[PDB]
Formats: structure tokens, C-alpha cells, sequence
């Protein structure tokens, strides 16, 4: 039973080695956004007569 | 070196609180000994192993 014991205690302590890391890269990254329409920004004026 | 005293910090706590759960691996005789200034067993006991 002593001997048990101490074999559980040693295998803990194995047990205890980290296998690796994961994690998520995003940084730097932004969403785009989608304009619909063109800016102009051109106006006809003309005089009534149309000369 | 950080690494070798953290590594070495968690696996003491580990073998101890092992050693400590279901019928204790040390006899009561011991744990009177090492309780005789006023600590708990289980730190008497990390206390030696170390």
C-alpha cells in the first residue's frame, strides 16, 4: 500500500508536463466596409432662356 | 533560474496533497512530531520533503 502510494505521487508528477499552446492571430485586422454610391459632386445650372 | 523553482514549487504541492488524500501515506506518530511547534501536517510534512 506504501509503495502505492509513492508510484501515484511520482506519476502525478509526470503527469504535469505541458504538450503545447494554441491561440488565435488577429491583430492588425479591421473590417471593410462597402459604399454603394459614387461621390459626385457635379451640379448643372442653366438660365432660363437656355442661352 | 524562475523555471526550476516554479516547476519545483508545483510539484511539491502535488506530491503532497497525493500523499495526504485516502489514508495517509505518514503515520500519526510522525505528523505529532512535525506539529509540535503549532503547524498544520500537511505543511510539517512539505516542509522535511524538502
Amino acid at each position: 500500500e506504501d509503495m502505492a502510494k509513492i508510484y501515484g505521487a511520482v506519476a502525478a508528477v509526470s503527469k504535469n508536463v505541458n504538450s503545447s499552446v494554441t491561440y488565435e492571430v488577429k491583430r492588425g485586422t479591421h473590417e471593410l466596409i462597402k459604399v454603394p454610391t459614387i461621390p459626385h459632386n457635379l451640379v448643372l445650372i442653366q438660365s432660363d432662356n437656355g442661352k | 533560474t524562475s523555471g526550476s523553482i516554479i516547476n519545483h514549487a508545483n510539484n511539491l504541492n502535488k506530491v503532497i496533497n497525493h500523499v495526504f488524500a485516502d489514508k495517509p501515506l505518514i503515520s500519526e506518530t510522525m505528523l505529532k512530531i512535525l506539529t509540535i511547534d503549532g503547524t498544520t501536517g500537511k505543511d510539517g510534512y512539505r516542509n522535511w520533503l524538502d
